[PDB]
């Protein structure tokens, strides 16, 4: 997160740190005790399914205080329109292996039903973003979680206020084309969340852009909205073995 | 009322039924209030609120 600030511990307690073998990976979303929602650009090149966790009620990577909680991810399941390397439908949901306890610093974020997230949530013109990405273009990932407000745009005035892939049904713009304010690669698969009548919800996924708060340039965020009925069907499924499953979208 | 103006009034969710009904509903983890339009939270960790938060004007 480019031109932000620190999010103060346990304020932003829905925000999950993904780890393969130790290693940053990206960011996600808790929903309810077992489910994440992620990027599907995340998992482009996991070689081992099985070194995957998730870490609830992250702040300091410096330290240990006894707020975290690790978990093994048991699914991460991509929508069959999904194709690795390139854009569109960019979204993940994640299984864990055993629930989180929900605590003071671990609360899911709520996931909206469809016709709400469309008709009220997408005029919100504000909303956060949050992640350990990188805190400038070309410069160090952060140690404490970041937390970033930024603008929506509608895409046509996207398109007109920039100046490369297609910003699609499945995506929206939101931020700066200053260069002063963005999220960045390192904050990939975490969440957009939008405030209404004093209650948060999920509306996109930090998914792509140009560079890190490029000049004439804003983020691009997944499209949540799209996603509801699919991914509250697949809460519903029993697991599978085998970590990936594609899914078929719609 | 008509949940594409306003939310229909509704704090969460909202559904249009033939007539002039309209239907506020709320996320699990609360339920609706008298006034048919306001959610309260029934559990100690709702989604999309922030206890330090919470507590810090309760
Ligand atoms: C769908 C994701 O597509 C892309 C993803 C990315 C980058 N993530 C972001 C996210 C938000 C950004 C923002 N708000 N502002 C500015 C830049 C931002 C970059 C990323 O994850 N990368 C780049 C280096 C490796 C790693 C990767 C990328 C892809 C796959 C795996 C890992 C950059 C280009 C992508 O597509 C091109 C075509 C524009
Ligand atoms: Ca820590
Ligand atoms: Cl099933
Ligand atoms: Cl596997
Ligand atoms: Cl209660």
């Amino acid at each position: 997160i480019v031109g932000g600030k620190v999010c103060p511990k346990g304020e932003c307690p829905w925000q999950v740190l993904l780890l393969v073998n130790g290693a940053q990976l990206c960011g996600g979303t808790l929903i309810n005790t077992i489910w994440v929602v992620s990027a599907a650009h995340c998992f482009d090149k996991i070689k081992n399914w099985r070194n995957l966790i998730a870490v609830l009620g992250e702040h300091d990577l410096s330290e240990h205080d006894g707020d975290e909680q690790s978990r093994r991810v048991a699914q991460v399941i991509i929508p069959s329109t999904y194709v690795p390397g390139t854009t569109n439908h960019d979204i993940a949901l994640l299984r864990l292996h055993q629930p989180v306890v929900l605590t003071d610093h671990v609360v899911p974020l709520c996931l909206p039903e469809r016709t709400f997230s469309e008709r009220t949530l997408a005029f919100v013109r504000f909303s956060l973003v949050s992640g350990w990405g990188q805190l400038l273009d070309r410069g160090a990932t952060a140690l404490e979680l970041m937390v970033l407000n930024v603008p929506r745009l509608m895409t046509q005035d996207c398109l007109q206020q920039s100046r490369s892939p297609n910003i699609t049904e499945y995506m929206f713009c939101a931020g700066y084309s200053d260069g002063s304010k963005d999220s960045c690669k390192g904050d990939s698969g975490g969440p957009h969340a939008t405030h209404y009548r004093g209650t948060w919800y999920l509306t996109g996924i930090v998914s792509w852009g140009q560079g890190c708060a490029t000049v004439g340039h804003f983020g691009v965020y997944t499209r949540v909205s799209q996603y509801i009925e699919w991914l509250q069907k697949l809460m519903r499924s029993e697991p599978r073995p085998g970590v990936l499953l594609r899914a078929p979208f719609p | 009322l008509i949940c594409v103006n306003e939310n229909g009034g509704c704090e969460q969710y909202c559904s249009d039924h033939t007539g002039t009904k309209r239907s506020c509903r709320c996320h699990e983890g609360y339920s609706l209030l008298a006034d048919g339009v306001s959610c309260t939270p029934t559990v100690e960790y709702p989604c999309g609120k922030i206890p330090i938060l919470e507590k810090r004007n309760a």
